[PDB]
């Protein structure tokens, strides 16, 4: 734990992108999480939603 | 700022987005009691240290620089003068040498 | 306590995650910021039972024994003066070991001037102490030594004329 | 399923009630042909800076 | 436990006594600071829409 105040700062870098690349599979209330299901399952009407 | 103890020097290093100083300090060690005075009553006239202090050993007075014990006779070359001893609280008589 | 409430949340993914984890940051932060101001000594230092300092009042600053607190006054007129899923974490530090710190970094001062922040705490009248700190602003020894209980009868003045300050400012 | 990625023949070996296989992300990164049951990485197509 | 702020040192204070050191230790310290942090860059319509 010598040289932790760097590893601190590599670590919270990384947590925070994987935390970022893990927001992509919430579907926010959605049908889905992934545009192209949406894309291929509906009508622009109902997709723009 | 630059380390535990009296900054000498420093060394600096690189690290993975970041820097390693290696701060070299000096530390006092084994200090020893002495008996202080803050002048010395000599011929009627206060002397005191032009850059150390007034130490003593138990039986004899000497002047030495403050972070290292090195004791020096107490003369005029080393000591200034100012005023008479009946001013300074806590002097005492000891004989300044000239050269 | 709605589970329907926490079932549409979930599909917002990790924001409480995320903000647990900041407010977490901070509550240790202030910890961390507490420990870098006032644990700078890893000895708790004592002033002597005589406060023969050459003239020099402390009582101001040094704790008071007959409060329970263990404050000086000056600390305990400063304590006096400042006045649905919520928590309030206490400090890490309470505030008699925060006092307990600065009593050590006084005597530590008192007793051994600037020494003990260099090394061991090396004693030394202070008279002399201050005659040191005179050098270090370019004034010779010997005039804080003819001048010393108009000194210290100006440092008593000056601590009295703070905590009167301090006493009658809002 | 649709989408836009490099395929490359894969080492992975999936399970008889597995089709697809998704990352981090829930994109699918590994999937079976449905006609020949093999599985194929899909590396998504190089994305730049300008 | 309640925790312990540190070892007690009564410094023996006198008005006519100091403490001269008679020797020395040269030590090095480590001070370990960050200084940068990983240059990322997030392409803002490709992230929420690929
Ligand atoms: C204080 O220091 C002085 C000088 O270092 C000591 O005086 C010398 O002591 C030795 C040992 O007995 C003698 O051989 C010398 O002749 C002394 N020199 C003089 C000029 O007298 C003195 O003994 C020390 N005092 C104590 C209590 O340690
Ligand atoms: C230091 O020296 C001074 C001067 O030699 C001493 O002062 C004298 O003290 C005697 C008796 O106490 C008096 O009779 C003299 O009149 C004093 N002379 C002066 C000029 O003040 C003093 O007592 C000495 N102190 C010590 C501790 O040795
Ligand atoms: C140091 O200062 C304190 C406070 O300024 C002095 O305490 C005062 O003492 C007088 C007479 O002894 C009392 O009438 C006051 O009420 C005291 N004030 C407080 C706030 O307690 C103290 O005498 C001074 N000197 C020493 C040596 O402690
Ligand atoms: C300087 O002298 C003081 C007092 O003579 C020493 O302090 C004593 O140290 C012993 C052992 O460390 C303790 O048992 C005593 O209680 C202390 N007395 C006081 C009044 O503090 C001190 O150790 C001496 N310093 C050196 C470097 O020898
Ligand atoms: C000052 O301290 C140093 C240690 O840093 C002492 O050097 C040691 O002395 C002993 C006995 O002479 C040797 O056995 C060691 O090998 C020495 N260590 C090193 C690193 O050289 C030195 O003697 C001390 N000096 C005084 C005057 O106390
Ligand atoms: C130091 O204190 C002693 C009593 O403990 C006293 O006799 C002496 O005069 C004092 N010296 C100074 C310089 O205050
Ligand atoms: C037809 O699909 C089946 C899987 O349903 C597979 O086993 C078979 O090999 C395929 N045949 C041809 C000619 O592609």
């Amino acid at each position: 734990s010598a040289l932790g105040k760097l590893q601190d700062v590599v670590n919270q870098n990384a947590q925070a992108l994987n935390t970022l690349v893990k927001q992509l599979s919430s579907n926010f209330g959605a049908i889905s999480s992934v545009l192209n299901d949406i894309l291929s399952r509906l009508d622009p009407p109902e997709a723009e939603v | 700022f630059c380390g535990k103890g009296y900054h000498l020097m420093s060394f600096p290093q690189s690290a993975p987005h970041g820097v390693v100083f290696l701060h070299v300090t000096y530390v006092p060690a084994q200090e020893k009691n002495f008996t202080t005075a803050p002048a010395i009553c000599h011929d009627g006239k206060a002397h005191f240290p032009r850059e150390g202090v007034f130490v003593s050993n138990g039986t004899h007075w000497f002047v030495t620089q403050r972070n290292f014990y090195e004791p020096q006779i107490i003369t005029t070359d080393n000591t200034f003068v100012s005023g008479n001893c009946d001013v300074v609280i806590g002097i005492v008589n000891n004989t300044v040498y000239d050269p | 306590d709605s589970t329907e409430c926490s079932n549409l949340l979930l599909q917002y993914g990790s924001f409480c995650t995320q903000l647990n984890r900041a407010l977490t940051g901070i509550a240790v932060e202030q910890d961390k910021n507490t420990q870098e101001v006032f644990a700078q000594v890893k000895q708790i230092y004592k002033t002597p039972p005589i406060k023969d300092f050459g003239g020099f009042n402390f009582s101001q600053i040094l704790p008071d024994p007959s409060k329970p607190s263990k404050r000086s006054p000056i600390e305990d007129l400063l304590f006096n003066k400042v006045t649905n899923g919520l928590t309030v974490l206490p400090p890490l530090l309470t505030d008699e070991m925060i006092a307990q710190y600065t009593s050590a970094l006084l005597a530590g001062t008192i007793t051994s001037g600037w020494t003990f922040g260099a090394g061991p705490a090396l004693q030394i009248p202070f008279p002399m102490q201050m005659a040191y700190r005179f050098n270090g602003i370019g004034v010779t020894q010997n005039v804080l030594y003819e001048n010393q209980k108009l000194i210290a009868n100006q440092f008593n003045s000056a601590i009295g004329k703070i905590q009167d300050s301090l006493s009658s400012t809002p | 399923l649709t989408g836009t990625g490099v395929l490359t023949e894969s080492n992975k070996k999936f399970l008889p009630f597995q089709q697809f296989g998704r990352d981090i992300a829930d994109t699918t990164d590994a999937v079976r042909d449905p006609q020949t049951l093999e599985i194929l990485d899909i590396t998504p197509c190089s994305f730049g800076g300008v | 436990y309640t925790m312990s702020l540190g070892a007690e040192n009564s410094v023996a204070y006198s008005n006519n006594s100091i403490a001269i050191p008679t020797n020395f230790t040269i030590s090095v310290t480590t001070e370990i600071l960050p200084v940068s942090m990983t240059k990322t860059s997030v392409d803002c319509t490709m992230y929420i829409c690929g």
